């Protein structure tokens, strides 16, 4: 679902 | 407290005169009134409040020795009537016997206070509020006047605090007991109005510490307050303003649920008369409640926002070890990887407008994870919206700090607040 796909994105922004 | 001869207050849908000296108070069909003791004047013909002192016990003194209060919302100039707005000057409180008496009067951006003695000999004192900053604390909001009157000085007090003196040692008696009319008059646009609550007069000359005691007293309530100084209101679409980086607004980046920061547009013609930021721009939030709808401190919240007409929230992410933390901006979701728990909370002990929004664990949970807030990551150095635990060490720290960047507004639109282009 969204939440997870933007979760992965948030990962990227978290810098892990 | 004491020497109040006029005490202007909301009771059972009326506005009447709880001095105790009975002033007959006449509220027209165009006065709108609320229980939050506030009155509108419009530029109607009916919208007017006709006060009649009682004569016998309240006297004119021999040398001025009285004062005035109330709490008034002046709304924005418009855009496209800048000079309109800058020249004319209408009457909003008006109270004169035999050519004699006092009035407050308003000029665009200046409060005007004048009085008229016996022998017709007037003197004025005015307090006039800067139309070019970047972020006003005045245009539009909520702000407390105090009027002190003695034989030496004319005062103005705004917030508690002296802005304003006029010798008047030449004025001579002033009838003061006559009808007090509340209506707008002079040359106004027929959308034109003002805001007051808590109009109030003395027989005495008040000192600034009496002044600076009422100014707490009237600001306490156990809600929270919008930026304009209204209550905080849950359900209500609001734009969040940033009291430490005042020109800085909230913005879901572009394919990345995060808040990027970007700086507020300002008034874009070139009419050096006025500047503003604009205060409708970022994300539309909106507060909902995790368990009327007002507002309070420690109340738990959601806060959400609009991404087209889909409702997202605001979450920080439960494993995070660095000091500060981007927030995540996503759909309502229950996951159990992220904190979604606010506690609005009012740190500061003097007057404000601002808030402050504590990320915990749930509704019982002791521990505290941050507080809100804007900080610069270094990537390229570019600023987010954030959590913070460095705040929770800066906010138990007295005074308070007002310009943390963990301390909030809430903007809702509103009529006395235009910015259209």
């Amino acid at each position: 679902d969204a939440f997870s796909k933007l979760k992965e994105k948030f990962m990227n922004e978290l810098h892990k | 407290l004491n020497n109040i001869i006029l005490n202007l207050r909301y009771k059972d849908n009326n506005l009447i005169d709880l001095s105790g000296y009975g002033a007959k108070v006449e509220v027209y069909d165009g006065v709108e009134l609320n229980d939050k003791n506030q009155f509108k004047l419009t530029s109607s013909a009916n919208s007017k409040i006709r006060v009649t002192q009682n004569q016998n016990i309240i006297f004119n003194s021999v040398f001025l020795d009285f004062s005035v209060s109330f709490w008034i919302r002046i709304p924005k100039y418009k855009n496209d009537g800048i000079q309109n707005y800058i020249h004319n000057e209408y009457t909003i409180i008006n109270c004169m016997k035999n050519n004699s008496g006092w009035k407050i009067s308003i000029r665009g951006n200046r409060i005007i206070w004048t009085l008229i003695d016996i022998n017709g000999k007037t003197k004025s004192v005015f307090f006039e509020y800067n139309i070019r900053e970047d972020i006003s604390e005045y245009i539009n909001r909520w702000f407390f006047v105090t009027i002190t009157n003695n034989l030496n000085n004319a005062k103005i007090y705004i917030n508690g605090k002296l802005e304003s003196n006029t010798d008047i040692k030449d004025i001579r008696e002033v009838i003061a007991n006559g009808e007090i009319i509340f209506k707008l008059d002079g040359d106004i646009d027929r959308t034109q109005f003002i805001w007051m609550k808590y109009f109030s007069i003395f027989n005495t000359e008040l000192s600034q510490s009496n002044i600076e005691e009422r100014y707490k007293i009237q600001s306490y309530s156990e809600y929270l307050k919008d930026f304009w100084g209204n209550p905080l209101m849950y359900n209500k679409e609001y734009y969040m303003f940033n009291a430490g980086n005042k020109n800085s607004y909230i913005k879901l980046k572009k394919d990345s649920p995060v808040g990027e920061i970007l700086t507020r547009s300002k008034y874009n013609q070139n009419s050096k008369y006025i500047n503003y930021r604009d205060l409708y721009i970022g994300e539309k939030f909106i507060i909902r409640r995790k368990s009327d709808d007002i507002v309070r401190k420690e109340d738990y919240i959601y806060l959400d926002f609009f991404n087209l007409n889909q409702e997202w929230r605001v979450y920080t992410y439960k494993y995070f070890k660095k000091e500060e933390e981007k927030l995540f901006l996503a759909p309502i979701s229950d996951s159990d990887e992220f904190y979604n728990t606010i506690q609005i909370k009012e740190y500061d002990e003097q007057p404000t407008y601002s808030c402050q929004l504590l990320f915990k664990k749930d509704e019982e949970s002791t521990d505290e994870i941050g507080l809100i807030g804007i900080h610069r990551f270094y990537e390229e150095y570019k600023d987010y919206f954030c959590i913070s635990k460095w705040y929770l060490k800066e906010v138990k720290r007295k005074p308070y700090n007002l310009k943390l960047g963990c301390n909030w507004q809430f903007i809702p639109k509103d009529e006395g607040w235009t910015e259209l282009q």
